[PDB]
RNA sequence: ACCCACUCGGCACCUUACGAGAAAUCAAAGUCUUUGGGUUCUGGGGGGAGUAUGGUCGCAAGGCUGAAACUUAAAGGAAUUGACGGAAGGGCACCACCAGGAGUGGAGCCUGCGGCUUAAUUUGACUCAACACGGGGAAACUCACCAGGUCCAGACACAAUAAGGAUUGACAGAUUGAGAGCUCUUUCUUGAUUUUGUGGGUGGUGGUGCAUGGCCGUUCUUAGUUGGUGGAGUGAUUUGUCUGCUUAAUUGCGAUAACGAACGAGACCUUAACCUACUAAAUAGUGGUGCUAGCAUUUGCUGGUUAUCCACUUCUUAGAGGGACUAUCGGUUUCAAGCCGAUGGAAGUUUGAGGCAAUAACAGGUCUGUGAUGCCCUUAGACGUUCUGGGCCGCACGCGCGCUACACUGACGGAGCCAGCGAGUCUAACCUUGGCCGAGAGGUCUUGGUAAUCUUGUGAAACUCCGUCGUGCUGGGGAUAGAGCAUUGUAAUUAUUGCUCUUCAACGAGGAAUUCCUAGUAAGCGCAAGUCAUCAGCUUGCGUUGAUUACGUCCCUGCCCUUUGUACACACC
C-alpha cells in the first residue's frame, strides 16, 4: 500500500528520428510531511526516549 | 504478394465535352432577341436555365436531374 | 628391543613471516633502485618453425648444430567476478512422487491446431511458457481472404489548361448484381471550389516484434539485491551475505573480523470470519397495537393490511472502534529461534483467499489495441475506402481443451422446495411482474424500476419424498435424420436459436500413456457476468451438496543452492 501512498510514477514516449524511446519517472515524497494521510512508512517504530530520574529520598509529603 | 492480373480493357473516365455553347439565342436585325430551348417552370430554377431536347423528353439540367417537363 | 635429553648428516611435513612475488605461492622463489660471495647455462613479442640450408652422428628411424623472406597486434601468466557442464554435497514443490480422490486417454458430438481441399478456405502463436489463446461464440458488419463494382476523403507549393469556360452533376435508355450517370447515347446544367503535370504529402489488419516504445508472459508455487564503519587484498574483489539449526521466506536463532542498516520477504492494503458494545434506518427488519381472514374456541394457532399508530436495532445494511499476539499450560529442542499437544477462543495451516511486489534476464509474445513508432513497401486498373456476393464452418485423416454417457447411489412421473456473486431504458426501447391467448416455443394488453424501493424470496440445479419401470443396449444413451411451428435480424439456404412428433447410432467403465488436487478443499450441482440483434458445449466469479487419503519423503520429474573444471564473457544457440 505505501506504493499507492508515496511513489508517483509516469511513462512518456519521446518520438525521435531513428526510433521512439520511453521515459519512466518515479519520485517518492517524504512521508514525514504527508499533510493528509499516514505520516510514515508502516515500518516505522519510534521508541520514546526515557527520562533520567533521581529516585531515593525517604518518604515525605507536601501540603496544599 | 502477387501483383497484376486483368483480362485487359481498363475503364476510362468522363471528358465532359467542350462546345463554344451559348448560341441558342436568336436575335434579329437590331435587335430583338428570342430564346431557343424552353426554360424551367420550377421556381428553384429561375427561368434562366433551359431544357435539353432529346426524343420525347425535355429535361431540366439544373434541376440536377429533377422533373420531366415534356411537350 | 624399548623410553627420555642432546648432537651431526638424510627423505619430508606442520605453523608463521621479518622478507619476496604479477599473483598462485615461496626457509628460498628470502638477505635487490639501501641494486656486486664465486661460477656455468639459456631467453629477448607472436607466428613463420625446430621449418629451409650446410655440417655432423646413425643400418634405419632419426639425434646435434640450425636460419631467413613473409606475416601479425597481440599471443601469454596469475588472480577476480560471472556464465556454463554429460562432475560432487546439500535442499525445495501435488504445475514432484508417497497415500488416495475425481478423471482425461476408448465412444457420440462441441471446440481450437495440423493436414488436405479450395476462387478464397485471412492471420498470429508450436515443450512447461502455441492448440475454449489473440477476450477469436465470424450469417451482413466485424474482415485482414476470394469473385466483381464505385469513390478520393490525392494536404500544401510551383507550373499548365481556362471565363469564348478550369471543372461539377444528371433524368431516360443502354448498361449493371443493382433505382452506380460505372460507362455510353443524347444535351442540359454547374462557375474557378476542380482537372493535367512535377514536387510534396497521406491513408494502409502491407512487411519487419531480429529496428523500437508500451504492455504482457517466463525464470518465479522464487528469495534474492545493496550501501556505511571495520577486517583481508597492489588490484578486479572479498568478508558482512556463514558449518549447523530454524522458517513459506538472506524468516530467525546461533557461529562469528565483523558491527550495525536499507530494497525485495514481512509490514501494508482488499475480501471472508467475531461484536445483544457505539451511531442509525418506510429503499433493511423485529416485537406491540389497531383494521381484518381462517381453524379452534378457555386465553390460543396461522395468515392479510409501502405509513392506521408506538417502541426497539437481535437478524440486514455500513461508518467509528474493539479483537489475536500462535494466549495460557504442558511437552521437545544446542531448554536458542522454533516445533508439537491439550485448554480456551469468531478465529491459532502466513487466520483462510487475494492485491502489491527488488535487482536482473529472453532476440518469449504483441507493429492485427492504439491518431504509439523508425525504416521498407504501396498509393487511383490502390495493398486507401466503400458497395454486392462468397469465405474463415469447407473433410480420406493426425493432435489438444471440452460437453454428454455407458444406468438401479438410476431413468422417468407427480410432490416437497432452498442460495450467493450479478445487471438493467435519454433523448430510449434495457431488466420485466401481473392479466389474458397458446400443447409448446411464443403472442398480446398493461405494468414496476435509472433500482437495498421494481424484475427478484432471482421458489436455481443437484438434493428430499411417493410412485412407475426391473436388468433386458431397457423406459440407460440421444448421435444422426424427416416433417411442422415460432423468435432475432435488412438477411437465416451451407440448416443462428427455441418448440413438437418421428427417426433411436456409438458407447456394456476404456491399451500405452497422462492431468488436477489436502477442507467447506476434491468431486457433483446449477446461477449471474463477459461476449450479445440473435447464438455457450467457453471464460470470470458465485453460491448449493459435500467426501476418501497425506500432514510424509528425495524414488521419478522440475528447480534452487554450495563445492568444483573452463581455453567460454556475443558467455554451450
Ligand atoms: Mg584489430
Ligand atoms: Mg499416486
Ligand atoms: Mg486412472
Ligand atoms: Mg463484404
Ligand atoms: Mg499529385
Ligand atoms: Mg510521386
Ligand atoms: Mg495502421
Ligand atoms: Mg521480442
Ligand atoms: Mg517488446
Ligand atoms: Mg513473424
Ligand atoms: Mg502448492
Ligand atoms: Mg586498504
Ligand atoms: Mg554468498
Ligand atoms: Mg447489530
Ligand atoms: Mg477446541
Ligand atoms: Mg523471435
Ligand atoms: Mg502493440
Ligand atoms: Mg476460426
Ligand atoms: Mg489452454
Ligand atoms: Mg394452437
Ligand atoms: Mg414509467
Ligand atoms: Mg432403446
Ligand atoms: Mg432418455
Ligand atoms: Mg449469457
Ligand atoms: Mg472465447
Ligand atoms: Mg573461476
Ligand atoms: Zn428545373
Amino acid at each position: 500500500q505505501p506504493v499507492n501512498d508515496f511513489i508517483d510514477t509516469a511513462t512518456r514516449h519521446v518520438l525521435m528520428r531513428q526510433g521512439v524511446l520511453g521515459i519512466k519517472v518515479k519520485i517518492m515524497r517524504d512521508p514525514a510531511k504527508s499533510r493528509t494521510g499516514p505520516k510514515a512508512l508502516p515500518d516505522a517504530v519510534t521508541i520514546i526516549e526515557p527520562k533520567e530520574e533521581e529516585p531515593i529520598l525517604a518518604p515525605s509529603v507536601k501540603d496544599y | 504478394k502477387k501483383v497484376y492480373t486483368t483480362p485487359k480493357k481498363i475503364k476510362h473516365k468522363h471528358k465532359k465535352v467542350k462546345l463554344a455553347v451559348l448560341s441558342y439565342y436568336k436575335v434579329d436585325a437590331e435587335g430583338k432577341v428570342t430564346k431557343l430551348r424552353r426554360e424551367c417552370s420550377n421556381p428553384t430554377c429561375g427561368a434562366g436555365v433551359f431544357l435539353a431536347n432529346h426524343k420525347d423528353r425535355l429535361y431540366c439540367g439544373k434541376c440536377h436531374s429533377v422533373y420531366k417537363v415534356n411537350a
